């Protein structure tokens, strides 16, 4: 029943080396990003957006998971390389237009009814 | 059953040759074409003088909605929403309630313009014939809040456009 | 059909008394400021609560804990039960035990001091549906009702 | 609360704030950037206007259908001030012109008219009046500009008590006139400054901080009669801060000194302009008179914000001054100018 | 319509209008149904 | 043939279509699990999702068969199923003048070989299934989004994917570009709730549980 | 007909009106409130009862397939007047 | 008095404005075959001097003509921004106008307005020919009307 067919990866261990590889190419590539887009932000600040992005999912334990999740950063990648992409799309990342939302129990209280 | 389009051989006999020949040296097939522009020239323009002149239509046009009347003056809408369940866009919003003489009558009757596929079901399905697509084409507008019809602006559309509805319903409504 | 009082004499904003002794709308920052300044103040009996007809398991857990954290037990409701001898320390002695369902089955029904009629009206209808198909009987020591 | 105004939904687009306002001024720098924050939450904006609708145009994508109300007004006309303020709880005033017109002078713009927008809102029981103000207003400066806003200053006072009053510094964005009136001086060759801007001390602040305050004072009840600094992170020397606008802009830097009574001759000669001028008489003295510090005030940080440094936000604002060879030169190319420690 | 007339009914406009659209005629949106929840009004007199 | 409103009845196709999928399930017991010919004659063959190559090569190049041309190649979201997501190839026959489906299955991990060394055709199609469904396909040229946004996350056309989705687009003028937010709706989408109650075809009520 | 609030906003033929303290009559300054003035409730009570011999009546709205769906109402009950539950027309039995 | 002149410079400016519209050649969908028809001989816009040019540079008018979705949404605010002012919209279409008949997707911008300005909504799906023709002529009164001199006298 657990028998399953593999996407790329066998085990943790190998999928994991994928993972590694693909933080390389993007720590590489969001120097030339910040230069080529034009972006007002500093390559500091997207090497952080970046690591964020693959803390969020650090807690998987399953090598199918990650491999599609390596599949769909790398197609991002393709995007953002040969400018597929706009400054727009580069710009969802940071949420900056989106004001702070209030992450305590008395502020959502004081503003609606949702959890 | 097929025919060829392109598959037909030329003729190497010398006339014919020298014949495409001249064509080539001398430009006949492209003055050829220079004649049919020179004939459309001297041809009446299919242009009409709007606006003093309007494309011809159909009493079946589907234009601006509109709610009509009985001859007497009441609201022909009884608050079915069969109109509102068909429409394909979800443009029309019905709230009803009873009137203070226990008629079954709408309290809203908005549609929404700019969600609206101008298909005419909601005039297919009201079983009193009281939503029509009218003929009117030309209410464009400034803004977009114009185009958020509700019920006082669809009455007004019936109490000013009834004369014309009335009679293209006329025409048509034997082929409905 | 009582659905429709939930949408009138409804509360809607919070509201606290002025100087002149009316209440007016202020907002919850307020009115919660003010209700918590008194509930630090006093402590122990000084502080009570009373739980009405229509109140949630929820509630009534939140404001026992509330009351519990200022050493008050005076946790009331506005319905009466005998507290004498094991009062609510034992389930079963506030409780249907029978079950609604369990009126089909039964052979006598002695009512004493309700109109199920009108105090369950739905309860009363599963009495007369096994007094029609299961031949109960029914004795009843109160007011002769219908 | 009128059960219309009751806040609803998640502070998006298409939400319920709570928040009828009237916004005075709303073609401008700042507020364009006010009505946008305003129409984020789902807030009703009447933006009365002057001018041509065609310049209003840039407003009307900034809030969902009907949140956004435009109306014709004269600041001469105290009924057509009473149209607009009527029906709002908060009235925002920020008019003002950098220059005096044929018609309106700065008495008129900064004294005249806020009072006249002051009564108004008043006999109308308008809650909440925020009033701009500028920093360095005094009633002994130079410049007519400054000493008018203080006239002001205190007669909005006078006459809506409860008026939240707003001192910024000079303001740093896109749209600003501070750092691209520095940056367009390139035209005249060097840049022409008094003393070599070694006596003048400034603290720019960025538009986006100064629109957050200014939402969070209608949203705050504590704002309300009270009377804000909204002052920039760090105070600069005039010398480096235009030196390090050219930086950012790699346009050559060629700064000589151009004593007093000659760079306000180019002023007047700058002023005939029937147009928007280039520079005045005013805007010299403006541009050279030294931050005022005034701790008696609460600042950004008591009304949340914080407060955003230049040296984040010059490079969109000034690589639009920039040649192809130089646009595509990082943030971090350019290092920061030095700062008067506090 | 000089050979032909619309038929007369009462509630029909007598005088026509062309397209209102950018003029203090214009029509605005509006919803038109009642308040759906009526609100408690607080007693009137000091309570104490 | 004589009833106006009722679609005539064609019994030689059928009899023709149901041993051709005789012929393929003896030919490919492998793969094949089963094969079914409607009411309205066409043919399906469903097979484990490890024939495809095998199967479609074999429908293509076979000389009683000759499936040169790929119509269609899509997917449909059966949530209930454990295997959610059903692969459908449609393939046309112009030697035979005839029809055949093609359905295997396959869930959110598990991939699917890609057809295009047998169809050309299927480049595309594999693309759009895994942009709208986020089936995989490997060994795929250029496997990518083909429909969806740039950076979009998600995959719309599941049955769990909401209609109107989780962001929308506008633009402010404070960053003078276009962002996305959360989506808001003025007017929500209504939920009209159409089935009756009242059983409509018997020849189809499924066996009671 | 169409009756004036006082604040002078025009009330429609549903109720709606503004009351004193809404700010969403702010989108009729400068522009106007559009209400039909032809309000359908007085104009069906004009039309007169109609006076038939029978116990039942058949009521189509007139024009036969323009009109509404064919109904037919009972006049047995001389306390009230047998009205279309379409087109709101009154109807009523003479005595024979 | 310099009122008059103003106001007869600025009927010139708004007449030229006015009589020679350039539309950006820019279609989305299928309100663009009936923009197309507004070209033919019945309707001929180019008779009152309206001219398709593909550039946006040397463009008037972008007419938003079919469905905006989001992955095209951020190029036309781009042609837009790159469109010389003045610079005028109008939506073409229900799509454009709200969204249309794919209003409730993931994929479409509910309405055009919420990325560019518009001076004019044509109602239709498709408007036709000539409702985005008296559309066009509705836009070419708006212009009539601009007073940016008069008010410019006065500011
Ligand atoms: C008699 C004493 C001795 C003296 C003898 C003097 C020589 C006289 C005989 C020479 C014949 C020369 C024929 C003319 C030149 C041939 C041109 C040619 O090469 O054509 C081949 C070319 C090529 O035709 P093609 O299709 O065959 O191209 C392929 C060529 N092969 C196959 C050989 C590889 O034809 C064209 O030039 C097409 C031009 C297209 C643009 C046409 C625009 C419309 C113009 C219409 C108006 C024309 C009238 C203008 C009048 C102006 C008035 C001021
Ligand atoms: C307002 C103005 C009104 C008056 C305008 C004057 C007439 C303008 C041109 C009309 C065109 C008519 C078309 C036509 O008759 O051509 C048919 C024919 C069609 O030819 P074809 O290509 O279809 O084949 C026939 C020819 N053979 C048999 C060889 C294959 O074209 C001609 O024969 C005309 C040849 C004229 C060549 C002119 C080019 C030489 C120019 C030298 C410089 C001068
Ligand atoms: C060329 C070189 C550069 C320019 C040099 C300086 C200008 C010289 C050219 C002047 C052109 C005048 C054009 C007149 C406009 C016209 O034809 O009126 C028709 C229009 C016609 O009305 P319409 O525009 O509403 O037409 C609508 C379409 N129909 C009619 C079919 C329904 O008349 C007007 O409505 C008034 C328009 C303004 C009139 C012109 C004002 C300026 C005149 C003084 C200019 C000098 C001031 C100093
Ligand atoms: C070859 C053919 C050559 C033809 C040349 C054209 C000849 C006819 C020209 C008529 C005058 C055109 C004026 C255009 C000015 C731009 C405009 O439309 O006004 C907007 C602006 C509006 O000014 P504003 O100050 O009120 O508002 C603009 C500022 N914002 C954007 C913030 C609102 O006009 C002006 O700024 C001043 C115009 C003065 C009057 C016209 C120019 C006189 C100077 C002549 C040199
Ligand atoms: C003698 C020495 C005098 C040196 C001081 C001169 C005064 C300073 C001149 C710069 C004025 C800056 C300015 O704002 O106007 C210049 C104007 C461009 O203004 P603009 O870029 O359109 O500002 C819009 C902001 N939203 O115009 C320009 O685009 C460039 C500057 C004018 C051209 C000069 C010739
Ligand atoms: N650095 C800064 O920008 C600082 C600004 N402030 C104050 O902030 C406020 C706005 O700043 P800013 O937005 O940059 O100013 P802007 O000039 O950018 O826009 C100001 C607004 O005032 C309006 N206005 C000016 N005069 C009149 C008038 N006579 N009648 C009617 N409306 C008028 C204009 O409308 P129109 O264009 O239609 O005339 C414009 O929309 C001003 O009061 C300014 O003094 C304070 C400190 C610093
Ligand atoms: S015409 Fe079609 S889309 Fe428009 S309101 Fe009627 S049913 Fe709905
Ligand atoms: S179908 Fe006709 S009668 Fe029914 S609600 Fe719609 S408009 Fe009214
Ligand atoms: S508005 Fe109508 S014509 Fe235009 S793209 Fe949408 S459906 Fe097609
Ligand atoms: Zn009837």
């Amino acid at each position: 029943s657990t028998s399953v067919k593999p996407i790329f990866s066998r085990d943790m261990n190998e999928a994991k080396r994928r993972v590694r590889e693909l933080y390389r190419a993007w720590y590489r590539e969001v120097p030339n990003t910040v230069h080529l887009f034009q972006l007002d932000i500093s390559v500091k600040q997207g090497r952080d957006k970046v690591r964020e992005m693959f803390k969020k999912n650090a807690h998987i334990t399953d090598p199918r998971v990650v491999d599609l999740l390596v599949i769909k950063g790398k197609m991002e990648l393709e995007e953002t390389i040969k400018v597929w992409k706009q400054r727009t799309h580069v710009m969802r990342f940071f949420h900056e237009t989106e004001a702070p939302r209030p992450k305590d129990f008395l502020s959502k209280f004081y503003v609606g009814h949702d959890p | 059953t097929y025919k060829y389009v392109n598959l037909r051989e030329p003729s190497m006999d010398m006339k014919s040759v020298t014949d495409r020949a001249a064509q080539t040296l001398l430009w006949t097939e492209l003055i050829r074409g220079l004649g049919m522009t020179l004939s459309y020239l001297f041809r009446e323009p299919a242009t009409i003088n709007y606006p003093f002149e309007k494309g011809p239509l159909s009493p079946r046009f589907r234009g601006e909605h509109a709610l009509r009347r009985y001859p007497s003056g009441e609201e022909r809408c009884i608050a079915c929403k069969l109109c509102e369940a068909v429409c394909p866009a979800q443009a029309i919003t019905i709230e009803a309630e009873p009137r203070a003489d226990g008629s079954r009558r709408t309290t809203r009757y908005d549609i929404d313009m700019t969600k609206c596929i101008y298909c005419g079901f909601c005039q297919e399905a009201c079983p009193v014939d009281a939503i029509v697509e009218g003929p009117n084409f030309e209410f464009s507008t400034e803004t977009h809040e114009e185009l958020l019809y509700n019920k006082e602006k669809l009455l007004n559309n019936g109490d000013k456009w009834e004369a014309e509805i009335a009679a293209n319903i006329q025409a048509d409504y034997l082929y409905r | 059909f009582a659905y429709d009082g939930l949408k009138r004499q409804r509360l809607t904003e919070p509201m606290v008394r002025n100087e002149k002794g009316l209440l007016t709308h202020t907002t919850w920052e307020d009115a919660l400021s003010r209700v918590a300044g008194m509930l630090q103040s006093f402590q122990g009996n000084d502080v009570a609560a009373i739980a009405g007809g229509l109140v949630d398991a929820e509630a009534l857990i939140a404001l026992k804990d509330l009351l519990n954290r200022v050493d008050s037990d005076t946790l009331c409701t506005e319905e009466v039960f005998p507290t004498a001898g094991a009062g609510t320390d034992l389930r079963s002695n506030y409780l249907l035990n029978t079950t609604i369902a369990g009126v089909e089955e039964a052979d006598v029904v002695l009512l004493v001091g309700t109109n199920p009629r009108f105090e369950a009206p739905l309860f009363n209808a599963r009495i007369r549906k096994s007094w029609l198909h299961n031949d109960l009987k029914v004795a009843l020591i109160g007011s002769p009702v219908d | 609360l009128h059960h219309a105004v009751i806040p609803h939904g998640k502070g998006g687009r298409s939400s319920v704030s709570g928040i009828v306002a009237t916004v005075f001024g709303a073609t401008g720098f700042l507020g364009r950037y006010v009505v946008n924050h305003l129409g984020r939450m789902g807030s009703q904006v009447i933006v009365p206007h002057r001018c041509e609708p065609y310049d209003t145009m840039h407003l009307r994508p900034m809030g969902d259908l009907g949140q956004i109300i435009f109306m014709d007004w004269n600041g001469r006309d105290k009924d057509s001030i009473r149209r607009a303020v009527e029906h709002s709880s908060v009235v925002i005033n920020l008019v003002g012109r950098e220059w005096e017109t044929q018609n309106f002078d700065f008495e008129d713009v900064f004294v005249k008219i806020p009072q006249a927008i002051a009564q108004v809102s008043k006999e109308a029981g308008v809650e909440k009046f925020i009033h701009i103000s500028h920093l360095n207003a005094d009633i002994k400066s130079s410049s007519k500009y400054l000493r008018s806003k203080a006239v002001g200053e205190k007669e909005v006072r006078e006459t809506f008590p409860e008026a939240t009053i707003i001192k910024p510094a000079e303001i740093f964005g896109r749209e600003d006139r501070f750092l691209n009136y520095f940056a367009n001086i390139r035209w005249f060759g060097g840049v022409p400054l008094i003393s070599l801007g070694k006596k003048t001390v400034k603290q720019p602040v960025y538009i986006v901080d100064v629109t957050k305050g200014i939402i969070n004072a209608i949203k705050d009840p504590d704002a309300r009669g009270k009377t804000f600094a909204f002052v920039g992170p760090s105070r600069y020397l005039l010398f480096d801060l235009v030196q390090y606008v050219f930086a950012v802009a790699h346009r050559p830097f060629l700064p000589y000194p151009l004593p007093h009574f000659a760079y306000r001759w180019i002023g007047r000669l700058f002023e005939i302009s029937p147009f928007e001028p280039w520079t005045t008489r005013d805007k010299v003295e403006r541009i050279h008179t030294t931050d005022k510090i005034l701790p008696h005030l609460p600042g950004l940080e008591d009304l949340g914000v914080e407060a955003t440094p230049l040296e984040l936000k010059a490079i969109e604002v000034l690589r639009r001054h920039r040649t192809y060879r130089w646009l595509s030169s990082e943030i971090e190319d350019v290092q920061p100018a030095k700062t008067i420690p506090t | 319509p000089t050979v032909k007339p619309p038929t007369a009914r009462k509630f029909i406009w007598t005088n026509h209008k062309f397209n209102l659209s950018g003029t203090p005629q214009q029509y605005v949106p509006y919803s038109t149904t009642r308040k759906k929840i009526q609100e408690w009004v607080p007693p009137s007199t000091p309570y104490k | 043939d004589t009833r106006p409103t009722v679609r005539p009845r064609n019994d030689v196709a059928h009899k023709q279509l149901s041993a051709f999928g005789e012929y393929v399930a003896e030919i490919l017991p492998k793969y094949v699990q089963q094969v079914q010919v409607s009411c309205f004659n066409e043919l399906e063959i469903c097979i484990h999702p490890d024939g495809v190559i095998p199967v479609l090569t074999f429908l293509r190049d076979h000389s009683n068969a000759q499936f040169k041309s790929l119509a269609d190649l899509t997917a449909v979201d059966i949530p209930t199923r454990q295997n959610r997501f059903e692969i459908v190839y449609n393939l046309l026959s112009l030697r035979f003048n005839s029809r055949i489906r093609v359905k295997t299955y396959t869930d959110e991990l598990t991939p699917i070989e890609s057809s295009v060394p047998v169809y050309k055709a299927a480049n595309w199609y594999e693309r759009e299934i895994w942009d709208m469904f986020g089936v995989f396909f490997a060994n795929h040229p250029d496997l990518r989004r083909i429909l969806t946004d740039y950076g979009f996350e998600g995959h719309p056309f599941r049955k769990d994917f909401p209609l109107s989705g989780y962001v929308e687009l506008r633009y402010d003028d404070e960053v003078k570009r276009v962002v996305a937010e959360p989506v808001e709706l003025a007017q929500e989408f209504r939920k009209f709730d159409l089935n009756s109650p009242w059983e409509a075809f018997p020849a189809y009520r499924q066996p009671p549980e | 007909g169409v009756r004036t609030s006082p604040t002078g906003e025009k009330v429609t033929h549903t109720g709606q009106v503004y009351d004193d303290g809404d700010y969403r009559k702010v989108r009729f300054v400068g522009r106007q409130k559009e209400v039909n003035e032809n309000f359908a409730i007085d104009l069906i009570a004009e039309q007169p009862v109609s006076q038939v011999g029978s116990r039942v009546i058949s009521c189509d709205g007139g024009g036969g397939a323009l009109g509404h769906p064919r109904v037919y109402i009972n006049l047995d009950k001389e306390t009230k007047t047998g009205t279309c539950g379409y087109c709101g027309l009154q109807f009523r039995q003479q005595h024979h | 008095r310099g009122e008059y002149v103003v106001a007869k410079l600025d009927d010139l400016i708004n007449w030229a404005r006015r009589s020679s519209l350039w539309p950006m050649t820019f279609g989305l969908a299928c309100c663009a075959v009936e923009m197309m028809h507004m070209a033919a001989p019945r309707y001929d816009m180019d008779r009152f001097g309206v001219v398709f040019r593909a550039s946006p540079r040397q463009s008037d008018v972008m007419i938003v003509a079919g469905t905006l979705t989001n992955k095209m949404a951020p190029a036309l605010r781009k042609v837009y921004d790159q469109m010389p002012e003045p610079r005028y919209v109008v939506s073409m279409g229900s799509c454009a106008n709200g969204g249309g008949y794919y209003h409730y997707s993931y994929s479409v911008v509910r309405g055009c307005d919420r990325i560019v300005p518009v001076d004019i909504y044509v109602p239709g799906c498709p408007p036709t020919a000539e409702a985005l023709l008296y559309g066009i002529l509705q836009l070419q009164k708006k212009i009539k009307r601009e007073k940016r001199l008069r008010i410019w006298y006065r500011r």
